[PDB]
């Protein structure tokens, strides 16, 4: 599955491996270490999660299961795979975000700068990069008080274009000629960020018909009513 | 001593700025008049090391060190020597020189901060605390000093002292904080909370005070995720369940896509015993987040009814098959690792019933996604013909998907067809040349297909090509690992195939008229030379991943000061944990195991070919001599051609610069003096000093301690393995048999160690293995092993076959048993074991 | 948006286009004919029709500006028209023909001619149902195969307003 969390350092090496399977412009270890130790409340990761699911039991029980060698015997180690992070957890993508710190002789306010967003191509088209970008923007707006955001995009990559300009709905600022190593033109996009528009609770539904019922989370609700065992609404 | 000191003081400003040639000229002019100047030599060494030279710089530094008797000179020389040692990966000498400089009389307190970094790399915190205290008492106008003091007092043990220091600092600087210094302050607050966590323990009053402080600082702390996490932890450590549930619901509202928050809420609510409560909770939460995945995946783990489970699986797979996601099988990947004969039949039936109502023209996308899911499910169930049929139907329906080619290559690899898989995957990759993941997969599958040249040619495309014909240098500069690991395995396989090739060639031994194998030998000799050169290059490339990790650990120099200047103590602790856990990676363990295997094989075959056979004069002749046919000119031309070919080959496989490493051919690594000593002082001490408890490879430790004369470590590792992973494993019995055969008086070792190991075995395991059958040559250990642990274990049989020369328990019977026991596995593994492991 | 989208064929994905000629009409095209398309003097128009983010249709045409040494057929020459059999009856070919007519009208041209095999009747009727007119009868020896097979060909023209 997909599990969003904060980009930890104990896996940045593996994160670099994801770069080796994503953007050609790689970076050294110093770059990732600086960007992970300077502003850790911005860069996020998306991994997998494997938990229990009827251990042993009796209904069609079988002690010769896989479970990455964790059921019966077969020792208990980690599988030889650089993409794994834990016995039952592997990273599928991440997003690295930095803040403006270089001097520009113009008194620049604290703004958001999307450094990179790399997700495995085999694990896409199901809400990963969009959620990562939304969480990063929300965290920046809530902690660092980012006035706006500015990033870069390519041209032949239609997926990134549909994700930024169409899905996330970002505004194009300028066009940079020959910015990468291959000499390909890029589009620098900029959008003013706000606080009452980047809430996650306001984006719980993907599409709607015309006038539905958008239910959110108010105060208490799960600890109300009564016991679901012999009540009126008990199945 | 009068004018030389003045010239040194006037030239020091050149090193202080951005000048090197002007300082080197002055140093040369000074040395031309007096060569016994320690300061000039110490400065020239660092100047030559900072421009590119290494040999001359090291020579000048060694000369300056030799020209020093006592510890009474100028502090500038000691400071330069400390800088040089810090730049040459020397921490102890740098600390010693800085301490000797500070003990003489230096009015620069910043030098102390340098020590506060240097010891921070070696873990020496006893003196680091005093250094931090001195550097804090020296300058009282920077928050970095307070942060460093707090970190030093927290890591050591002065928790109350750190709390009091932080409170005093916040009281003295209450209101004098700028805007940009707010966030950092918040971070510091969080760090103080962490300190309060160390003061939490299980006391009620302490937890209440921590909760009150957190609620008071909440309007000031900018970080909300960690704040709410700590609040929920405090609520769980107390007894308030409603407040903890509210905090977890707020966390879910902030980020619903998180399995950890859902599991923590399930633990807090205390409804893990009843299934209906959790079912109703997840059914109510699904209406709040219809676009998420955990709220639809977690409920598939505690369902008992068959109809309800089938309905939930159908409602979970219908949107994924309708929208079409390239991870549907992934969405059921962990479940298949825990369920099988109970869940997979229902899923297969649902998928078949859904496919029976589709159409190849009306709904082509759901059709191809259903075909892909069926192929994945059958590949997971050890099926191959039906999976190939489905993937062929999918390619005939829509041949414009890379995932289909990837699955076909994976199936062909599992069926032992590596070359065909590589060909299909290259053909599919040629369809769109813009993705790097498919390129890496193609390179890996070509490396697994005994095709290295084509793999390198394919990889040399997206890499930066400047001072090299290919992109090997670029792959080494982007800090790679998997590529080197996959290429070294191919080199090892190609080197091992030559053993069987030479065995098959020598089995004939010129039987009757067999002039074909005698008249044709130059090509075979050239092939053997190339294989040996590539095997040496593989060992050379192996000496990179540990070097890369050492470089990563050493690059943390400026971080010790940056984490204190910027104000990230939590990031500093995370970096410390990362540096401590660097030596706990699976790729590192795999590379270390491969290097150990290579070193042991080199030791074995070197000791075998050292004193064996006879007539060295008739064997050390080699070629380069055709009697009366101009042997000198022929040998000269052959050597010239060999050098001309080797130069081009080294330029093609160029990875390391010429001025940084001269051992390009790798002839010095394969013929070292003490391989075990080097492996222990370079690859074993770090893993021995930085390792946990449950995560420890005992097989590698046993193999390393076997051929050194220390059996107590072997016995301790065996006992720990038997206590942790039980005693019902074939590896335990194999190691016990190996140890019992090693403790025999026939093997030349230490009788005292053998006797104490025998006593320990008789005291511990007295009713497990017969310890009185070492004198009977008719007792078969293979029969006893297959009666107790059985022959179904593969690792034990592989270990026994690897260690069969010292343990005489047969050979042909063991090979036949291994062949008979390998049948209930995968064909590719069986083929690999029969080709290389057997 | 609509499930049928249009895209401009680039060079990196050009290898995919060559695959289309192997899953549509085999034994007709080669490899150099597709390799010399983006090899850096005739104008070439390329179009890739996606169906739900899946490449399903391909259109490669050539413009002939000459008119002096030619009878009467100056316009867009529909060369490669690859449509999978499983992706039909969804107005995909209609959209491809509409895009071709639009590109022909934007290039100051008013004539579209296409060549079709003589041993195929379903494709002939499908192209006639749109609004084409046959030019004479057949052409003796015009289609050249890979191994060396030769057959007749028919010409279908249309006037663009």
């Amino acid at each position: 599955p997909i599990n969003i969390r904060r980009a930890t350092i104990n896996d940045i090496i593996c994160m670099q491996n994801a770069n080796l399977h994503n953007l050609p412009e790689n970076y050294m270890m110093k770059y990732y270490m600086y960007h992970i130790l300077s502003w850790p409340e911005a860069s996020f990761v998306a991994t997998t999660t494997t938990l229990d699911c009827e251990d042993s039991d009796e209904q069609d029980e079988n002690d010769k299961l896989e479970l990455t060698l964790d059921g019966t015997n077969d020792g208990r180690t980690i599988k030889l795979d650089p993409t794994y992070l834990a016995p039952g957890e592997k990273l599928v993508g991440y997003v690295l975000v930095k803040m403006n710190d270089d001097p520009d002789q113009q008194n620049e306010p604290p703004n958001g700068h999307i450094t990179s967003l790399s997700v495995m191509r085999t694990y896409r088209r199901m809400g990963i990069a969009e959620n990562l970008m939304r969480q990063a923007l929300f965290a920046l707006r809530e902690v660092h008080q980012a006035e706006y955001v500015s990033l870069h995009v390519r041209q032949s990559n239609r997926a990134a274009l549909h994700l930024y300009r169409d899905t996330l709905a970002f505004e194009v600022l300028s066009i940079e000629k020959s910015y990468y190593q291959d000499g390909e033109d890029a589009y620098a996009m900029k959008k003013v960020l706000k606080l009452e528009e980047l809430q996650i609770s306001n984006f719980t539904h993907r599409r709607l018909k015309e006038n539905e019922e958008k239910l959110e989370d108010d105060l208490e609700s799960d600890l109300l009513e009564d016991i679901i065992k012999q009540g009126v609404n008990d199945i | 001593l009068k004018k030389e000191n003045d010239q040194f003081l006037e030239a020091l400003k050149l090193y202080e700025g951005k000048q090197y040639k002007k300082s080197l000229k002055l140093l040369d002019a000074i040395l031309k008049k007096d060569g016994s100047h320690v300061d000039s030599l110490a400065l020239k060494g660092l100047d030559l090391y900072s421009v590119g030279e290494k040999d001359d710089a090291a020579s000048y530094v060694a000369n300056a060190i030799r020209k020093i008797e006592g510890a009474s000179a100028s502090p500038i020389c000691c400071h330069v020597l400390g800088i040089y040692m810090r730049n040459t990966k020397e921490y102890k000498e740098s600390i010693k020189w800085f301490t000797a400089a500070l003990n003489n009389g230096s009015t620069n307190k910043q030098i102390y901060r340098d020590l506060a970094t240097l010891q921070s790399q070696i873990g020496d915190f006893k003196n680091a605390l005093v250094s931090r205290k001195k550097y804090w008492e020296a300058f009282l106008g920077y928050r970095a000093n307070w942060t460093s003091l707090a970190v030093a007092q927290d890591v050591n043990g002065e928790r109350q002292q750190a709390i009091n220091t932080l409170s005093q600092f916040e009281k003295l600087a209450e209101g004098k904080i700028s805007d940009s210094e707010k966030y950092e302050h918040s971070e510091c607050l969080m760090y103080k909370n962490d300190i309060m966590y160390k003061a939490a323990s299980d006391n009620q009053d302490k937890l209440q005070n921590v909760l009150k402080h957190l609620n008071d600082i909440e309007p000031c702390v900018f970080d909300k995720f960690g704040l709410l996490e700590r609040k929920a932890t405090i609520y769980m450590k107390l007894g308030q369940l409603k407040d903890a549930s509210i905090v977890y619901r707020t966390l879910i509202k902030r980020n619903p896509d998180n399995f950890k928050y859902y599991k923590l809420l399930e633990v807090s609510l205390g409804i893990q015993g009843d299934n209906k409560l959790k079912k109703a909770l997840y059914g109510k939460l699904e209406q709040f987040y219809p676009r998420c995945e955990p709220p639809k995946f977690i409920p598939l783990t505690f369902l008992q009814d068959k109809e309800e489970l089938s309905k939930k699986l159908r409602e979970y797979v219908l949107p994924q098959l309708e929208r079409g996601v390239p991870a549907t099988f992934s969405n059921v990947k962990p479940l298949y690792q825990r369920r099988k004969s109970k869940v997979s039949p229902l899923l297969e039936k649902i998928v078949l019933d859904y496919l029976s109502g589709l159409d190849p023209t009306q709904d082509p996308i759901p059709f191809i996604w259903t075909n892909y899911y069926l192929s994945q499910h059958f590949l997971f169930l050890k099926d191959f013909p039906k999976a190939q049929e489905y993937i062929d139907a999918a390619l005939d329906h829509t041949p414009t998907l890379v995932e289909f080619y990837i699955l076909k290559a994976r199936i062909l690899k599992h069926l032992g067809l590596m070359d065909t898989a590589a060909g299909i995957l290259e053909e599919g990759r040629q369809l769109d040349l813009q993705d790097r993941f498919i390129n890496c997969k193609t390179v890996k599958y070509f490396l697994r297909a005994n095709n290295i040249d084509k793999a390198v040619e394919v990889a040399s495309l997206f890499t930066k090509n400047d001072d090299s014909v290919n992109g090997i240098k670029d792959l080494h500069l982007v800090e790679a690992s998997w590529f080197i690991v996959e290429q070294a395995e191919a080199y090892y396989r190609l080197y091992l195939d030559r053993k069987k090739k030479l065995d098959d060639l020598a089995s004939l031994k010129k039987e009757v008229e067999s002039d074909k194998s005698e008249q044709i030998a130059n090509d075979i000799k050239e092939n053997q030379w190339l294989v040996r050169k590539y095997k040496g290059l593989a060992l050379k490339r192996f000496n990179a991943i540990p070097k890369f990790y050492k470089q990563f650990e050493d690059d943390q120099l400026d971080f010790h000061s940056y984490c204190m200047r910027k104000g990230t103590p939590r990031a500093y602790l995370e970096m410390l944990e990362w540096g401590k856990a660097l030596y706990t990676k699976p790729m590192y363990v795999r590379a270390m195991k491969e290097a150990s295997k290579l070193y042991f094989q080199m030791h074995d075959d070197r000791l075998k070919r050292k004193s064996d056979s006879l007539d060295e004069n008739s064997d050390e002749i080699q070629n380069n001599g055709q009697n009366s046919s101009s042997q000198k000119k022929k040998a000269k031309k052959e050597a010239a051609a060999m050098n001309k070919r080797k130069e081009t080959e080294a330029k093609s496989v160029a990875a390391y610069p010429s001025d940084q490493d001269n051992d390009v051919f790798g002839e010095k690594l394969i013929e070292t003096s003490t391989p075990m000593e080097d492996f222990a002082t370079e690859f074993y001490n770090n893993y021995s000093m930085q390792v946990r408890e449950d995560e420890r490879d005992y097989i590698l430790d046993f193999e390393f301690n076997y051929r050194i004369g220390k059996l107590a470590l072997c016995f301790a590792s065996l006992n720990k393995f038997a206590k942790r992973f039980g005693t019902t494993s074939g590896l335990f019995g194999s190691m016990a048999i190996v140890l019992l055969h090693a403790t025999r008086n026939d093997t030349p070792f230490d009788p005292i160690l053998k006797k104490v190991v025998t006593k320990s075995l008789e005291k511990e395991y007295s009713e497990n293995f017969p310890l009185n059958e070492i004198s009977n040559n008719s007792f078969d250990w293979l029969n006893f092993y297959q009666e107790k642990f059985g022959k179904n274990d593969i690792n034990g049989l592989l270990f026994l076959y690897r260690y069969r020369d010292d343990v005489p328990i047969g050979s042909s019977n063991l090979k036949e048993m291994i062949i008979s026991s390998l049948s209930p596995l995968e064909p590719h593994s069986q083929n690999e074991i029969l080709q290389y492991y057997l | 948006r609509d499930i049928c989208t249009l895209d401009n064929v680039y060079a990196n994905n050009l290898g995919m286009l060559t695959k289309l000629a192997h899953v549509t009409v085999p034994n007709l095209y080669q490899d150099a004919f597709f390799s010399a398309l983006f090899a850096e003097k005739d104008v070439h128009f390329t179009q890739m029709a996606y169906y739900s983010e899946i490449p399903v249709g391909g259109l490669v045409a050539k413009l002939v500006p000459k008119k002096q040494n030619e009878l009467s057929l100056k316009g867009i020459q529909i060369e490669f028209l690859g449509v999978l059999p499983n992706y039909r009856h969804k107005s995909i070919g209609s959209k491809l023909l509409k895009f071709a007519e639009d590109k022909c009208s934007e290039c100051h041209q008013h004539n579209v001619f296409v060549y079709l095999p003589a041993v195929d009747d379903l494709t002939k009727q499908w192209f006639i149902a749109h609004g084409f007119e046959q030019v004479g009868e057949t052409v003796n020896n015009f289609i050249k195969g890979v191994n060396g097979d030769e057959q007749d060909a028919i010409l279908l023209k249309k006037h663009i307003s």
